[PDB]
Parts: C-alpha cells; sequence; structure tokens
C-alpha cells in the first residue's frame, strides 16, 4: 500500500496473509472455512495466516492453517485479468474471535463515490521497494465507470471497478494482491491489477465482487 | 516459523 497508514492492530480481522515461505498475497475470510483472493496469486501450496498484524513476529493471536483446496475461477483470463478471483478452503475451520472474523459479501454493487478501506502488506514505496511488517490501510473511493474506462481504454470489463485517486500517490501495489476492498461493511473488491502503483491517472483496478456472489456460494456448497 | 504442513 502506497501513501497509506499503519492500521490499528487487529482492526481488520478478516484480512489474511497467504504464505509460501514468505508473504506473497492477501485474502479475505468470508466463512470459517473459506478465504477469497485473486487468481493471479495462484500457487500450488499455500499456508493461510490469520490474526496477523506484524507478519515478521509471532504475537500470539495468529492461526496458521494450510489450504486444503484452491479453486480459481473457471473463466479467469490471464491476459485481461477478467475474473481474477480464487477461493481457498482451509484444512480446518478458523476459530472466530476478536482478532479473526469474516467480512460480509456484498448485498449489491456499490455506488460511485463510496468510501472503501483497502489493506495489505504489499510494497509501500512509489519509487523502489519496501515491504512492511505492519499491516497498512488506505481509504479510497470507488470511481465512476467513466474515470475507470478513460484511464485504461478498452481494458476494463464489467467485472472490474477502479478504486483510488487520479492524482496518484495512494494505491495498492505488489504484495497487496488478493486483498480486500471493503465499503460499508461489504467486500466489494479484490486487489487485482493496474499500471504500476500510485501513478497519476492510473488508479488500481479491482475484481468487482458483487458479480460473483452466486459463484462463491455455489462453490462453497459443492466442496 | 510456526505451524506446519501435512498438507
Ligand atoms: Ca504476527
Amino acid at each position: 500500500i502506497v501513501g497509506g497508514y499503519t492500521c490499528a492492530a487487529n482492526s481488520i480481522p478478516y484480512q489474511v496473509s497467504l504464505n509460501s515461505g514468505s508473504h506473497f498475497c492477501g485474502g479475505s475470510l468470508i466463512n470459517s472455512q473459506w478465504v477469497v483472493s485473486a487468481a493471479h496469486c495462484y500457487k500450488s501450496r499455500i499456508q493461510v495466516r490469520l490474526g496477523e498484524h506484524n507478519i515478521d513476529v509471532l504475537e500470539g493471536n495468529e492461526q496458521f492453517i494450510n489450504a486444503a483446496k484452491i479453486i480459481t475461477h473457471p473463466n479467469f483470463n490471464g491476459n485481461t485479468l477478467d475474473n481474477d478471483i480464487m477461493l481457498i478452503k482451509l484444512s480446518s475451520p478458523a476459530t472466530l474471535n476478536s482478532r479473526v472474523a469474516t467480512v460480509s459479501l456484498p448485498r449489491s454493487c456499490a455506488a460511485a463515490g463510496t468510501e472503501c478501506l483497502i489493506s495489505g502488506w504489499g510494497n509501500t514505496k512509489s519509487s523502489g521497494s519496501s515491504y512492511p511488517s505492519l499491516l497498512q490501510c488506505l481509504k479510497a473511493p470507488v470511481l465512476s465507470d467513466s474515470s475507470c474506462k478513460s484511464s485504461y481504454p478498452g481494458q476494463i470489463t464489467g467485472n472490474m471497478i477502479c478504486v483510488g485517486f487520479l492524482e496518484g500517490g495512494k494505491d495498492s501495489c505488489q504484495g497487496d494482491s488478493g486483498g480486500p476492498v471493503v465499503c460499508n461493511g461489504q467486500l466489494q473488491g479484490i486487489v487485482s491489477w493496474g499500471y504500476g502503483c500510485a501513478q497519476k491517472n492510473k488508479p488500481g483496478v479491482y475484481t468487482k465482487v458483487c458479480n460473483y456472489v452466486n459463484w462463491i456460494q455455489q462453490t462453497i456448497a459443492a466442496n | 516459523p510456526d505451524a506446519l504442513a501435512l498438507a
């Protein structure tokens, strides 16, 4: 996250870290047994780390559970990043408490201008690399279709929304991928792609979760 | 660090 702030410890209880020797992507807990992330974060073996704040130190509230099943969307397109969504089933249920909780799925898509909260442990520098140990937060609005499509001509599908600032300086970056965008208590976006990070006129592009509730539900019921 | 595999 570029141009964010350090989140209060355990103030984003649905945030998870996907680990394969080290942190590589974020995710969101939507059920005690299921985590939603981005398909381009796919890896064969994944350990899901809940209850994290400082990923470099054991604090005592963590629950590390390995992924039992990893299901990428059947229509994910690696070229366009359409349908950039993946579901991970935990080998054992997470225990829900003050530090580990689920985030609601959207009841409807969000209005333009809706204030959201984005979080992750991705790169924090606009020039160079710097991965934080402490979870970062960023408040950003959902941009209209117009501003989103004018920013990326012919590259925005109906399964994508832009969230951020056209002036740059504030955005999600590498390492935040798969992470949550929560607006009014509902998971509206998944960190997906963009042209770089925090560049002017190039806001982050996110998977539009409100189109996938049926797929999520059907998949969880089937597995 | 802490918790293991299998799987
Ligand atoms: Ca920790």
